[PDB]
DNA sequence: TCCATGTTA
DNA sequence: ATAAACATGGA
């Protein structure tokens, strides 16, 4: 009687997203000190924005469109949401409207204030940055041309690695019970998401499903904390594998299925039969995701 | 009529308006010395009496007449002509600091009018209060009281709420991510009025392609007061204890690196006092806090950029009194203010510098560091200010004894017999450039956990004492830090 | 106190009330906050929940009573991540802005925030056996949490008198506040006490709300 | 309706780019870690730049080109004579101004920014290197007719290695107008991609 | 409420 | 290198 949660891992590529805050004539990246060293990170915000995207994309009808405007960004397209049904599909619905609609005299429906479905956390990188950078050749424009120029051409350089990140869910609760068939909508974009950050084009980073692994009972979050993990390694595999040896009566691991996908190469049979002939199936994330939703729409 | 106000301390949401009650407090102590101020007095009934000053409360008479004198000294401004590639400016007096400047051509004053301009006021339609009293003669009787009297009657009842303006110059009437306004007393109100005078102000830079500092904006540091009397009597010597030395057309001691260093010197400059002027309490007794403000204007707009709070200890103020000894400190080894930050009280020790600056040495510098040494690098550190120790001292040694060795065989000239006689140093030292810094540069790149220790080879190529692998081969980074810096010490010294 | 639990989590932020344009954070949680999170873990929902304009319109009448202190293990950093956030425009407000009207929130402007690298905190609540008994039953009943109360103790929090000058105090801190006209909290400055022992009666401390 | 992408690769060989972006008297190439190891790069513009050539080659309409005969370096008809109507892979050309041919609406209705069809990215190797591998030999100077008077006499060094790199590539499903010709050739262009360098 | 305006060593 | 995207109180 809850909602499941997981982790999400990418396969190793390089860098694409700038974040701004240029500085003289480079563009960086914001840096956090978990342990005194540089990591990449990238806000939740943007996952929402692509997400969202994707559900425009396959055909969900919304009500909000972020469109190229030639003097600034804005989001226009949009009326009031008076159904739950028909827009923004059960998510990210706010309003903070004056006077609006005869508030509920004539709206008749609730304010759709402070409303969340699906709050998701922020990526994280696995490698720390050795302080890279890549020059650039950006020539001027043209000499002779009407338009402008810029009245010179420089000698730019930006800076990009090589890490995979890992990202967690964080989806509970059972009132997403209204519209099964949007859930298993939403499930299956995230399971076909691509080009996630507004970086650029050229050398795009894509977030494909590699190896997502996590599950429990309903009850709140606890045991693995979604992060402090290796890189390139069985982070998954080290530390659940260890946590159900050591918690094979302690925690169910009937339900929590299998983690890793390495594990499905080699060694496979020992684990399932050390552990459970539980629902561990692991293939690929497609059919995963299909099995998750089919035991999901019960519950 | 006759009013009486009360203020504690420590009542006070803000530091703010901590500020706020020394600075009206010095605003009377001033204003309570001119002549034409008691002809008023004598001559209006004005009433202005400060009742019971101690280190927790405050008390003030005063009539309307008093407000008027406060608001006609306070609001003092004249006209001021400049040119262009010809235009009128109205500024403002500065009070009581236009008393206190004794710096030739006050230019202190000068930045701080300039900084009145940039932020204070950045919206103008703030600016009709010295509007009004623009050319006035307080000598001659001149007087304003229109504005006045409306703020007279808000104060008839200062315990009424009202609604904060960008006369707080901090946040918005709402912040406005909703309607939601905002809550004030008329009474702090009130006390804001004031605290700007007592504010210091600084300026900070950015550097460009040609190494040369770009202003931009300001750095606004504010006390927190614990003892008001004390503080109200060491500040007027504090003021008059600055230097006097100019850079351009701006105090030299005003151009400032890092937001935190304006913090640093304001309290040093209170260190000082307090060995010049005794009989209070330690720093932290005087000062509870230390509030910095990073600030720039754009178009018809105000951006903020960092607002943090500091601590006053004194083991760091040892500490920062060293480096302005150092003269022309480039602004490489400037960053060591940067790593002056159970886990980072000693974290300084190990001089990580090496990363943050070399990033942007890269960049616009590889250029100019064949320019005047930057001052010879500060003596490149001054030679490490001269088996841990150890290990870092055959460093220098081996990174000295390669270049000789290595100058030597390529040619056997040596410097010993080079300076005795003359027409032929530049040509040495020229060699000794070009020998040096291709070995720099091919350390500057090819860096990682194995590589850099092959480039070993070239660095004792004309070749106990062997324990240290266990260092060496686990660090990585402290002795290619080291390597790089020290290699540096050989570069020459400039022949000025 | 009854008993305490222990928690930690990896990011946070704790806004200032009103910071400004630009927003900053503060090194640990104010007391309003920990009291909500620990009425709502408990399952316990808000007491109004009217709607308007704004929210939180909380008399004291029908509310819990009980006492809390505050706690914290190991120092954390900060960093500032965000480049943009929309707002709501005070001025003419004119063209399209006054075309659409459809829950507005238009002008998207950039700014900057605070986050906090790491968090942990330790201590729990000081309350009736039958408020314990249904937060417990909220969390276990029909990131993470659990009770370690007894050992693994930490420096704690206490508010400063005119005297013994503290070190790396709070600037600001809120003990109970409603987004309406009053005089908000009284006291805001807090001071830590490092040392690995029961904190003193003067860091609990009997909350209003 | 139906999306692509792929990853090619080629035949070992010496490498091709060259920048000399370090000194005059030493040459470098761009080097990225992985791994703990390094390994050369070559940049999408270089890529772009080649495809814009063999659409040139391959008599297809086009709207820019360089001069060559400029002290720098520059591009003319790109910007010059062409108000963005059909770039060469509806590329689109952006850039920002007071005005751009009377703000870009009244003459010729195109959005400020542009289109981005393709979807290319960055090429990496499969082995590393190491460190200098070459001499190099430069001469004195003309001598009897000064003209050139460089008086350098210098002996520098070169950087190469011999490695097989490979890279991926993506394309746009729904893109549909114009296409018929259009993305044929493009694919056509790319089947071959023969002058790429940096040298 | 709405509708009156300001530039440099 | 452009490259831009706010406030007061006034009848």
């Amino acid at each position: 009687n809850l909602n499941l949660f997981a982790t999400i891992l990418t396969y190793p590529a390089p860098a694409s997203n700038y974040r701004g805050e240029s500085e003289e004539n480079r563009s960086v990246i914001q840096k956090i000190l978990k342990d005194g060293q540089k990591y990449a990170i990238i806000s939740p915000e943007s996952m929402r924005n692509a997400l969202r995207e994707m559900l425009i994309e396959l055909g969900q009808p919304n009500n909000r469109t972020r469109l190229h405007s030639e003097d600034q960004l804005a989001v226009e397209f949009k009326e009031y949401p008076n159904p739950d049904k028909f827009a923004d599909d059960f998510l990210f619905g706010y309003m903070v409207a004056q006077t609006n609609d005869a508030k509920e005299m004539k709206k008749l429906n609730r304010p759709a204030k402070r409303d969340s479905i699906f709050r998701c956390n922020m990526a994280v990188a696995v490698n720390p940055y050795k302080y890279d950078t890549v020059f650039y050749q950006s020539p001027l424009n043209a000499g002779d041309s009407a338009w402008k120029n810029s009245t010179s051409s420089a000698l730019l350089h930006r800076e990009v690695t090589h890490t995979a990140f890992q990202y967690p869910f964080a989806l509970a609760g059972k009132d997403c019970a209204a519209k099964p068939e949007w859930v298993k909508a939403l499930l299956q974009a995230i399971a076909e998401l691509n080009g996630v950050a507004g970086g650029h084009a050229r050398a795009y980073y894509e977030f494909a499903p590699r190896s997502v692994v996590a599950r429990l009972t309903p009850k709140l979050v606890a045991g693995y904390q979604t992060y402090g993990f290796d890189a390139e390694g069985n982070w998954l595999e080290l530390s659940r594998l260890t946590a159900t040896d050591s918690d094979n009566l302690d925690l169910p691991a009937n339900e929590f299925w299998l983690g890793g996908e390495l594990v499905r190469k080699m060694d496979q049979e020992q684990k399932a039969q050390l552990e459970a002939m539980g629902a561990h199936l692991y293939a690929n994330p497609e059919k995963l995701f299909a099995d998750l939703a089919d035991s999901f729409l019960g519950v | 009529e006759i009013l009486t106000l009360d203020f504690n301390l420590a009542e006070l949401p803000s530091a703010q308006h901590r500020a706020g009650l020394a600075g009206l407090i010095l605003m009377i102590r001033e204003l309570k010395k001119w002549p034409w101020f008691k002809i008023r007095q004598k001559e209006k009934d004005v009433l202005l009496s400060i009742e019971n000053l101690d280190q927790y409360g405050a008390s003030i008479q005063l009539n309307l007449e008093g407000l008027i004198a406060l608001f006609d000294l306070a609001y003092l401004s004249f006209t001021e002509e400049r040119k262009s590639k010809f235009y009128d400016v109205i500024t403002p007096q500065g009070g009581f600091l236009a008393g206190w400047d004794k710096s030739d051509g006050q230019i202190w004053l000068r930045i701080w009018r300039d900084m009145f301009w940039s932020i204070i006021k950045g919206v103008p339609a703030t600016r009709n209060p010295f509007n009004n009293r623009c050319g006035l003669n307080l000598n001659a009787g001149d007087s304003f009281s229109k504005d006045v009297e409306s703020v007279w009657k808000s104060l008839q009842n200062a315990e009424k709420t009202t609604g904060q303006s960008g006369a707080f110059y901090l946040g918005a009437m709402a912040v406005n991510a909703e309607n939601v306004s905002t809550d004030d007393l008329i009474k702090w109100q009130f006390l804001l009025h004031f605290w700007a005078f007592v504010a210091q102000v600084y300026c900070p830079y950015i550097l460009d392609k040609d190494g040369k500092r770009n202003f931009n904006g300001y750095v606004i540091v504010i006390p927190d007061i614990a003892n008001l009397e004390d503080f109200c009597d060491i500040l007027p010597d504090v003021l008059s204890n600055r230097n006097s030395k100019a850079f351009g057309f701006r105090p030299q001691e005003s151009v400032i690196d890092v937001p935190e260093q304006g913090a640093l010197e304001l309290l040093n400059l209170i260190k000082q006092r307090i060995a010049k002027k005794a009989g209070s309490g330690l720093l932290s007794d005087l000062i509870v806090g230390v509030e910095v403000i990073h600030a720039e204007k754009q178009g018809n707009s105000i951006k903020l950029h960092s607002v943090s709070y500091l601590q006053p200890n004194e083991e760091s103020v040892d500490d920062y009194n060293a480096i302005k000894n150092s003269y022309y400190c480039p602004w490489f080894r400037r960053q060591l203010l940067l790593n002056l930050v159970l886990a980072s009280q000693s974290w300084l020790k190990r001089h990580p510098w090496y990363g943050f600056g070399d990033l942007l040495s890269r960049i616009p510098q590889r250029w100019l560091k064949e320019n005047n040494s930057y001052f010879s690098h500060d003596a490149r550190q001054l030679f490490t200010q001269k088996k841990t120790r150890e290990y870092a001292e055959i460093v220098y040694k081996i990174a000295q004894g390669f270049v000789l060795s290595k100058l030597s065989s390529k040619h056997d000239l040596q410097w010993s017999k080079c300076k005795g006689n003359p027409k032929l140093e530049r040509e040495y030292n020229d060699k000794k450039e070009k020998v040096v810094n291709e070995a720099f540069l091919a350390i500057r790149s090819r860096t990682e956990k194995q590589a850099f220790i092959d480039y070993f080879v070239s660095t004792l190529y004309p070749h106990e004492f062997v324990d240290f692998a266990q260092k060496l081969f686990q660090d990585t980074d402290e002795i290619r830090s080291l390597t790089l810096l020290a290699l540096s010490s050989q570069y020459p010294i400039k022949r000025q | 106190v009854t008993r305490y639990l222990r928690l930690k989590a990896p990011f946070a932020a704790f806004r200032p009330f009103q910071s400004g344009s630009f927003r900053s954070t503060t090194p640990v949680p104010s007391f309003s906050a920990v009291y909500g999170l620990l009425l709502n873990l408990a399952g316990i929902e808000q007491r109004q929940e009217v709607e308007g304009k704004v929210t939180l319109i909380k008399p004291k009448a029908e509310l819990p009573k009980l006492a809390i202190a505050i706690g914290q293990v190991k120092p954390s950093s900060t960093s500032l991540i965000n480049q943009q956030l929309h707002n709501y425009p005070v001025g003419n407000s004119g063209k399209e802005f006054a075309s659409r009207t459809f829950g507005s929130k238009y002008w998207i402007a950039p700014v900057r925030r605070e986050v906090l690298v790491n968090l942990d905190l330790i201590i729990g609540l000081q309350s009736p056996v039958e408020f314990w008994q249904k937060l417990d039953q909220g969390l276990k009943g029909e990131d993470e949490i659990y009770p370690i109360e007894k050992p693994d103790l930490a420096s704690w929090y206490c508010p400063l008198e005119p005297d013994t000058r503290p070190n790396q105090g709070a600037c600001r801190l809120t003990l109970w506040i409603d987004r309406e006209n009053n005089t908000q909290t009284t006291i805001k400055v807090f001071s830590p006490s490092d040392f690995r022992l029961e904190p003193p009666a003067k860091a609990w401390q009997q909350l209003p709300g």
